[PDB]
């Protein structure tokens, strides 16, 4: 075509822990503080290059407060790959992953791929989750995962990355 | 010889979209209309509208339950006329302003210039000619409530630091732009995005040293950036601005219309348009008589019904409640005080 492969991609977190800066930092290498919320669900495009293949992401990007769910939910089961994302300096948003991971059970195809995201890993002062409490969650379900930073672009690129080669190893 | 009051009451009666108005003329008059802003209701008034213009003339239009226009030009010189107006087909009164209505259908209208939704400046202008039209109200069950479910509110402080310096906010008509809103994000204590605000503040409203340096920085006459200064000072000043932000207002509307919403930004994400993905457009005014009364808009970018294709316009959600008094900037507290009534209109560019 005008690409080899064409994955859906889904965010899908608390509200605030920055779903869409990962978005805006991976789709156009920008981070700014300029945007008001999510309102129901935000949509980007990027192309990547992996194994010499070309891959075209389509990665919506959903808002994380409750009443918004039930609209969420609905973009699930499209999607090839979702991306759960929590704050690390804040606490409840972790413990939240636990539903997100549920909604992802009830919702998305029975095979689809997961990777897990812990943002703001730059404020190392007020972080508090640390990295040895999500892996080993994490590695508790078979799930990648990674810290990153949206504002210093730390690890948002390898993470969309992995997700792909997840995704295409996987077809 | 003839006041902007006057002009723009003019103007609604023969009909704002009416096509005898030459395109220089429908330019000056959203200049007009802009002014109109929404306020505290009486008991039996469905809405009530007002407009304070620079040449020193102002307009309040009151709609009542039954549907019935009264409006009340002051001229300059202080005069006080009352008119009788009557909305039908050829005008369109009723649909020109920021009023909700009990229709059986979603209110549809027609943008008056070129805004082709390119960039941010189109959208937002759009919203700000919007913002002034009229919408059908919506009902809501437990489950698309906005204030229902396990942790209603959650996320104000969050949308409210996203909010300010990206929205158009007007507090007593008064423009507060994007210096001036940033200054009050500071002074809410709302400095980052993972703050609640100060104790002092949810007291005792924001400090009069803070409020006068805000009313400085932004547009508008001197008579009424006064009445911004005492607006600010109030606990409750401090709740009706963060409540206004609050996300999860647009899900009563979303509910009915999201799979367009998402085929519009898709369509657009494809010709890599620059286009945001909501524009925020936040009206408040205190009477003089102490009632704070917010409206709050949102629009979005939606795709018409598949009897059109590929026609793009913008949803406005219209989220609308007074703040009574007391009712102190918290969560806990805006959960049971608050009672919002939401309402939408969709708009097309006539093009
Ligand atoms: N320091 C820091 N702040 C971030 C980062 N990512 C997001 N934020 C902050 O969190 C706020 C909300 O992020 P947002 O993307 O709107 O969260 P969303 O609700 O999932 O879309 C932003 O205004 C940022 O200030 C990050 O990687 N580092
Ligand atoms: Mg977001």
């Amino acid at each position: 075509p005008e690409y080899d492969y064409l994955f859906k991609l889904l965010l899908i977190g608390d509200s605030g822990v920055g779903k869409s800066c990962l978005l805006l930092r991976f789709a156009d290498d920008t981070y700014t503080e300029s945007y008001i919320s999510t309102i129901g669900v935000d949509f980007k495009i990027r192309t990547i290059e992996l194994d010499g293949k070309t891959i075209k992401l389509q990665i919506w990007d959903t808002a994380g407060q409750e009443r918004f769910r039930t609209i969420t939910s609905s973009y699930y089961r499209g999607a090839h790959g979702i991306i759960v994302v929590y704050d690390v300096t804040d606490q409840e948003s972790f413990n939240n992953v636990k539903q997100w991971l549920q909604e992802i059970d009830r919702y998305a195809s029975e095979n689809v791929n997961k990777l897990l995201v812990g943002n703001k890993c730059d404020l190392t002062t007020k972080k508090v989750v640390d990295y040895t409490t999500a892996k080993e969650f994490a590695d508790s379900l078979g799930i990648p995962f990674l810290e990153t930073s949206a504002k210093n672009a730390t690890n948002v690129e390898q993470s969309f990355m992995t997700m792909a080669a997840e995704i295409k190893k996987r077809m | 010889e003839m006041s902007c009051a006057e002009k723009l009451l003019k103007v609604l009666s023969f009909g704002l979209w009416n096509p005898t108005y030459s395109r220089s003329e429908r330019q000056s008059f959203q200049e007009l209309l802009t002014v109109l802003e929404p306020v505290y209701p009486l008991p039996n008034e469905l809405g009530r509208v007002s407009a304070r213009f620079s040449d020193g003339s102002s307009l309040r239009i009151s709609v009542t339950n039954s549907e019935s226009i009264e409006a009340e030009i002051r001229t300059p010189n202080n005069e006080k006329i009352t008119v009788l107006l009557e909305s039908n087909e050829q005008n369109r009164l009723l649909q020109s302003l920021p009023i909700d209505r009990h229709m059986p259908y979603i209110q549809v209208h027609r943008a008056l210039s070129e805004m082709d939704l390119t960039d941010t400046t189109s959208m937002r202008n759009l919203l700000g000619f919007t913002s002034k039209l009229s919408t059908t109200l919506i009902p809501h069950n437990a489950q698309t409530d906005p204030l229902s479910g396990p942790t209603p509110f959650s996320s104000i402080f969050m949308d409210t630091c996203r909010g300010l310096g990206n929205a158009k906010l007007s507090l007593n008509g008064v423009d507060i732009p994007a210096n001036a809103q940033m200054l009050l994000r500071d002074a809410l204590g709302l400095k980052d995005t993972h703050s609640s605000p100060t104790r002092n503040v949810i007291d005792h409203g924001i400090s009069r040293h803070d409020a006068e340096q805000i009313a400085r920085e932004s547009s508008g006459s001197d008579k009424q950036k006064a009445e911004v200064v005492e607006f600010l000072c109030h606990p409750e000043a401090a709740t009706a601005i963060c409540s206004a932000f609050y996300q999860s207002f647009n899900v009563p509307a979303l509910t009915l219309t999201h799979e367009r919403i998402s085929k519009a930004s898709e369509y657009n994400a494809e010709r890599s348009l620059d286009t945001p993905n909501a524009c925020i457009n936040i009206s408040i005014s205190q009477s003089s008589d102490g009632n704070i009364y917010v409206t709050s808009h949102t629009g979005v970018l939606i795709m018409a019904p598949e009897d059109r294709p590929n026609e793009m316009g913008m949803l406005t959600n219209r989220t609308s409640y007074e703040v009574p008094q007391g009712v102190k900037c918290t969560i806990d507290e805006m959960v049971r005080a608050l009672q919002p009534r939401y309402a939408a209109s969709e708009t097309y560019l006539q093009n």
